[PDB]
């Protein structure tokens, strides 16, 4: 990244106290805990069915949730309905290698490889990389049914398993079919509102575009630190050191070399940023799991507020967004 | 060469400071490990090898228990520019025959080794070893001598120097002193002892598993999957794209009458012919002849390297006369970015032509020659409007304005035009490759950014660019070459994990599956409602899971003056 | 360590501690081009403008190394605040009473849990009964 | 404190080049001055007269009257130089200095007084690695805490006398990157942290 192909260069870079050294084993062991978090997510994530599968009556939850059956094409799709919406309203970025980047993985074509390398940089993916997978498909798939039918299955339908949990939550006695039909068409309007959301008025998809857009930002950082000269008169070391005489060659080859530094260590002190972050963030996330979608909770308000129905969970672009069904007066 | 004892290149080993049992990678001119490279024949007389390159190498024959006696070897050899004249430095080193025999070493200037020269800055004689083995060697990689005679290193930068050229002879004894001409600068991997000594290396280059060796520091490297080797591809410096016409004649020096400023020119965005500038007889301008053998306008510069390398920024030039006395031409004050030169003009009066050159900001470059069109369908790394990159150039129908050279979308360099044409540029996807290592003799390579489908290799875009590893397997991780790809296979027990849900089975061979995770259960019950079916466990397992979480870390006081 | 995945991040913290060690190390013993690490050196041998050129790269190349440790010892702190909070609820709610969330203490039914001090930090061991 | 510009022995510097060039036109003559140690006055004729004008107000002799990146003021060492010699006739009384090439320094001396001739010579400081010093080293003082400066690297500690041994070409001794052992006129000493610091 600094010195390209610049053996002269190279000879130079030692003279920095352990500059070189100090990177690579910060944005290695970065990638070790990323991997940690990631890991532990998806056996969270795994989780055992039922090896009867209980019918959906009037409840559209496999229309919307579950993965896409193949059609008369071979064109096979791991996402549902309601992933591929999320990766198709987030904006784009304009022209370069990030928006290269998300375009590979929205399209998410099948034995297509997304990873780039620029300049000494390789982009590698994560140990699972939720952006190519089906929450509720695959080797690694999350249950669908065992946060309201329970952890010991026998339950038959949807509507057997409401009716038990608007017993449960006092609202309903003995819930007849009107009873559960009603919370049925409830459930489809929400679920079928989720396609009409914008940007400008959803607060979850204004959170994923945040995170998009300081991906966005980061790049074109990492591509201007490459472009620019700092003030030297060139970014060719050897055209440096043949114009210049010793005195002026060495001011202006420090230039460009603490330029390139200055931009490569900032990168990796905001990926380190990132990093520290999402430690409490996936414990956090390890909780609304256990305790939202795989289970009834008895804490006020950590679920949604209000009395709390049922929980879903589906990938985003770069994370994973819960949908919270509740009961308000 | 029939043998070269290889145990002795310990020896010329080197570190800046002692390392106490390290690993580290060097970097210099070293001589080669390949033994079709040195120079050792037996014949009637003693044969004399040349070569040409940055440095030498040597080695003396092992003397104890040789039947040799006392007869051990002369070596001389001598390093020269590629053009020698009165004006040159050039080197002379000779051995005598016999033992305790002294070294003589001579850097001078000769008119014709020589007895009598002009100057000489090393004129040395000093013992050497010969009751072992011994190698020793001297180097001019830009122009810095060191003569390499362990334990001692002499060290010397010479500015214009332009050693090219060495000639070396052997007296064949019973064998003969060995010789490695020095092409290139090498990197090498050493293991060091207690003292510091170096007790093992590994070139860097020598093969595939040695550039895997220095890129991880490690002599014996254990299975895994180690990613983001890089392969190297030559260079094409562009400092202007279109083509220049000839630049205006050096402005005359005779002024008239009487007392007259001098006369200045402007060369800018144009073809120079220095040689033009003086009269061309070469008695005249002998000074300003390159050891090799090159013109150059320049005897001296102010903030400028006074050796023109075929590019400069335009300048405004301005001539004038003197006489010297007694020969010596006085270089006048120079202002910052002046450059000064001088040739005879007539040389029995001792009158002389000067000039000097203003190098102001123009935008505009002079040159010696125009440019060539590019090398299309290969990675080069270029440098065009000052900006360098790596890719790959086709030719392309696309128009851009005639004002730029370069055309951008958004941060991404797509378009360039070199000498009137318009040229895609490409990027070269490979590279950039991991291994997946279990040994020296069984490893997979994976070319992570490169979608190697049958289409793509086929085609005469990538006609040029088709080494034999390419033709792998495309995958959702790139492109895998001799590892064998099975996707519904499992494993919940991954060590060598790959990315994306694939991992790497480095047992028997090199296998690529797909990573599982055990499923869980969970704790609520669902409250039974009617009669129905449930499913209650049998027996439980007893299971600990351990949880580590940092808490704390030292604290620390800083004195930022101390 | 290579089985353990609780080994394994109390080796990632070790090796954390002693890459950042060197870089300090390395911050005062390199000479970032001056001709000396001392400062006396090369006011002596150097002209005015040349001495201020040199002594310039010495004190910014030791002030970016300095200001380098500080902002990973900044970053870690911010870490820890919530690290804590997340560890005073698994003493006060896995170890010192019997919780009802499920898989907070592990998953499956929760018997006993037990803490043990470690290379800085803390390790819980959570018991549990699954089928 | 205590600095070290070298640590080994250095035996005498060769004599300055001569200045008189014998029947015709000449060039000048280059000696490398480099691992030695100099006496600067021996460059001029010895008679006070001479050389007035080289004497630093502390009394001391200085070899340099400009130059051109570097210190005129010689503290007692530098790197290593090519020395070149020259004659010359001084206008007036005035001595003028020449055009200098970065990393040059200028000194003069007179020759002949009465016919206002002089010597002067041009050193030009080109990368040796090596050192040109008015004086040797001495052996440091054990068991005190000094701040040293060995082979361009300031460090603080405690010198004692030891038995160990490490390979000639080096003068200091690392493990890992601690600085465990160094080399000083040929005898080796473990360096050890001053702890009270
Ligand atoms: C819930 O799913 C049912 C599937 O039975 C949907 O009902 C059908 O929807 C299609 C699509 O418009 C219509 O053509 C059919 O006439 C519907 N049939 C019946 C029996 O309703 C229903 O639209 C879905 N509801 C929502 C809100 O998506
Ligand atoms: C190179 O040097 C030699 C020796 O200094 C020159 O040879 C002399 O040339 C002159 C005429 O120019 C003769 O009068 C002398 O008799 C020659 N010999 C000696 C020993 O002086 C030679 O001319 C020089 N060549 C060039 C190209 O400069
Ligand atoms: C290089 O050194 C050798 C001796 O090592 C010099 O040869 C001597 O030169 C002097 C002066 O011309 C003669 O009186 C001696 O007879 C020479 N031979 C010896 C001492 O064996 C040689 O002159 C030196 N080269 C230069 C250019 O000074
Ligand atoms: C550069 O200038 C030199 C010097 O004039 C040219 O060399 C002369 O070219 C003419 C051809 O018209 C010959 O008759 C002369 O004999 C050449 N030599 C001299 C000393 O005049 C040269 O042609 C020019 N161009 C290039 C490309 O070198
Ligand atoms: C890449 O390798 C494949 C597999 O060996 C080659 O495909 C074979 O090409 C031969 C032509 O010599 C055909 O006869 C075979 O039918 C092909 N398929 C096989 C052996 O399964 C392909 O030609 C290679 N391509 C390049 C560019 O090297
Ligand atoms: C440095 O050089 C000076 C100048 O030659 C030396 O001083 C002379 O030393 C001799 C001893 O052989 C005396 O006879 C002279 O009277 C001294 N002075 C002069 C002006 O010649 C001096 O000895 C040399 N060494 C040191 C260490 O100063
Ligand atoms: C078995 C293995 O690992 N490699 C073999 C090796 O014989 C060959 O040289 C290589 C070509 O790259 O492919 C295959
Ligand atoms: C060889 O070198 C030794 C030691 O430097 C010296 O004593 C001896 O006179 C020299 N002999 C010859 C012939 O050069
Ligand atoms: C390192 O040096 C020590 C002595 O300092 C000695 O045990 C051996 O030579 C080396 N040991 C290892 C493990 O490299
Ligand atoms: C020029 O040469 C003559 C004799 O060749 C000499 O006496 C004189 O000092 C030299 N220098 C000048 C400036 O005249
Ligand atoms: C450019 O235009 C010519 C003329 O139509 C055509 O033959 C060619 O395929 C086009 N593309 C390239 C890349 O040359
Ligand atoms: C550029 O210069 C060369 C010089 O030989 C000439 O042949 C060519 O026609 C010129 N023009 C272009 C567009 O290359
Ligand atoms: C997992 O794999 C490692 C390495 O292959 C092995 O040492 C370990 O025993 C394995 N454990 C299980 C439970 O398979
Ligand atoms: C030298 O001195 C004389 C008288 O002492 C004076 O006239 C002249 O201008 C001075 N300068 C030169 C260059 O001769
Ligand atoms: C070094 O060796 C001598 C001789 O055996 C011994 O007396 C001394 O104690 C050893 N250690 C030191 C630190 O001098
Ligand atoms: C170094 O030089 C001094 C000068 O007096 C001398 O006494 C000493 O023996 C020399 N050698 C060593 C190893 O100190």
């Amino acid at each position: 990244y600094i010195c390209d192909v610049s053996k002269a260069c190279k000879n130079l870079l030692f003279r920095y106290g352990g500059f070189c050294q100090k990177i690579e084993a910060d944005i290695r062991g970065a990638g070790v805990l990323l991997d940690s978090d990631v890991s532990g997510l998806y056996s969270t994530i795994a989780a055992k069915t039922s090896s009867i599968t209980p019918t959906t009556d009037r409840f559209n939850v496999s229309q919307f949730f579950l993965p896409k059956v193949q059609s008369n094409s071979e064109r096979f799709e791991s996402r549902s309905v309601i992933e591929d919406l999320l990766f198709s309203k987030i904006e784009t970025t304009g022209p370069g290698f990030y928006g290269d980047y998300y375009n590979c993985k929205k399209n998410a074509i099948q034995d297509l490889t997304c990873a780039q390398y620029h300049n000494g940089i390789l982009v590698i993916p994560p140990v699972m990389d939720a952006e190519t997978l089906g929450m509720y498909g695959g080797i690694a798939a999350a249950s669908l049914t065992l946060g309201i039918f329970g952890g010991q299955a026998g339950i038959t339908t949807w509507s057997l398993a409401m009716a038990g949990r608007l017993n449960a939550l006092g609202v309903v006695q003995n819930a007849l079919v009107d009873d559960v039909n009603k919370l049925a068409n409830g459930f489809n309007q929400l679920t079928a509102s989720v396609g009409k959301l914008a940007l400008t008025t959803s607060s979850a998809l204004q959170a994923i575009q945040a995170v998009v857009n300081q991906n966005a930002a980061q790049v074109e950082s990492l591509v201007s630190g490459i472009t620019e000269n700092f003030g030297a008169i060139s970014t060719n070391f050897k055209v440096i050191s043949q114009r210049l005489d010793k005195l002026e060659a060495d001011v202006q080859m420090d230039r460009l070399i603490n330029g390139r530094m200055n931009v490569l260590q900032l990168f990796v002190t905001n990926y380190k940023l990132k990093i520290a972050e999402l430690r409490n963030t996936h414990r956090y996330v390890q909780s609304l799991i256990n305790e939202c979608v795989y289970a009834q909770s008895l804490r006020n308000g950590f679920c949604g507020q209000g009395l709390h129905v049922l929980s879903l969970m589906q990938n985003a672009p770069s994370g994973i967004m819960f949908f919270h069904y509740s009961l308000i007066p | 060469c029939d043998y070269v004892d290889f145990r002795l290149f310990n020896g010329i080993f080197s570190t800046s400071r002692g390392l106490s049992n390290t690993t580290t990678v060097i970097t210099g001119a070293y001589p080669s490990t390949n033994k079709a490279k040195w120079f050792c024949p037996t014949n009637v007389g003693r044969p004399v090898g040349t070569g040409v390159g940055i440095g030498v190498y040597a080695q003396t024959a092992q003397a104890s228990y040789e039947t040799g006696g006392s007869g051990a070897g002369g070596y001389t050899f001598s390093v020269s520019p590629k053009h020698v004249t009165n004006l040159t430095w050039s080197l002379w080193v000779h051995r005598p025959w016999g033992a305790n025999a002294n070294v003589t070493v001579r850097l001078c200037r000769w008119w014709q080794g020589p007895s009598s020269a002009f100057e000489c800055l090393v004129n040395g004689s000093f013992p050497s070893s010969q009751h072992k083995g011994y190698m020793f060697g001297v180097t001019w990689y830009n122009d810095f001598v060191r003569i390499i005679f362990p334990p001692t290193v002499f060290e010397l930068q010479l500015d214009g120097l332009q050693w090219e050229y060495v000639q070396f002879t052997g007296p064949v004894n019973a064998r003969m002193t060995k010789f490695n001409v020095v092409t290139e600068i090498s990197s090498v991997l050493v293991l060091t002892d207690q003292s510091g000594a170096v007790t093992r290396y590994s070139y860097c280059a020598d093969g595939f598993v040695n550039g895997l060796q220095c890129k991880l520091r490690l002599f014996d490297i254990p299975p895994g999957v180690y990613s983001n080797s890089e392969v190297e591809y030559p260079v094409a410096l562009y400092t202007v794209v279109h083509n220049m016409s000839v630049c205006p004649q050096r402005p005359e020096s005779y002024c008239g009458s009487n007392y007259c400023p001098f006369k200045r020119v402007v060369f800018s965005n144009c073809v120079v012919n220095y040689t033009s500038w003086t009269s061309g007889l070469l008695r005249d301008y002998q000074h300003l002849v390159l050891p090799n053998g090159k013109f150059n306008p320049f005897t001296e510069c102010n903030g400028l390297n006074r050796i023109v390398d075929d590019c400069v920024t335009g300048f405004v030039l301005r001539v004038g006369r003197g006489t010297a006395v007694n020969r010596t031409v006085i270089t006048p004050y120079l202002k910052p970015n002046e450059c000064f030169g001088w040739s005879w003009n007539d040389y029995q009066d001792s009158i002389y032509d000067w000039w000097i050159a203003d190098f102001v900001s123009t935008g505009a470059f002079v040159c010696e020659k125009n440019p060539d069109a590019p090398r299309t369908g290969v990675c080069i790394t270029y440098t065009i409007e000052k900006v360098t990159f790596q890719g790959v150039l086709y030719e392309s129908n696309f128009t851009f304005a005639q004002y730029y050279n370069v055309l951008y979308f958004g941060s991404q360099l797509k378009y360039v035009r070199i000498l009137g044409k318009v040229y895609e540029v490409a990027p070269c996807f490979e590279a950039s490759y991991d291994v997946l290592f279990r040994s020296s003799s069984s490893f997979g390579l994976l070319y992570r950014s490169f979608d190697c489908n049958q289409l793509r290799i086929s085609a005469s875009r990538f006609a040029e660019r088709l080494l034999p590893s390419h033709n792998g397997t495309a995958t959702a991780l790139g492109c895998l070459f001799n590892a064998t790809y099975a996707p519904n296979d499992t494993m919940v027990n991954c060590t060598n994990p790959l990315g994306d849900g694939f991992c790497a089975d480095l047992l028997s061979n090199v296998v690529v599956r797909r990573m599982t995770f055990e499923k869980h259960d969970t704790t609520y019950v669902a409250p039974v409602t009617n009669e129905r079916f449930t499913e209650l466990p049998l027996d439980h397992q007893l299971v600990l899971t351990e949880q580590f979480l940092q808490t704390t870390m030292p604290k620390f006081s800083i004195s930022c003056e101390t």
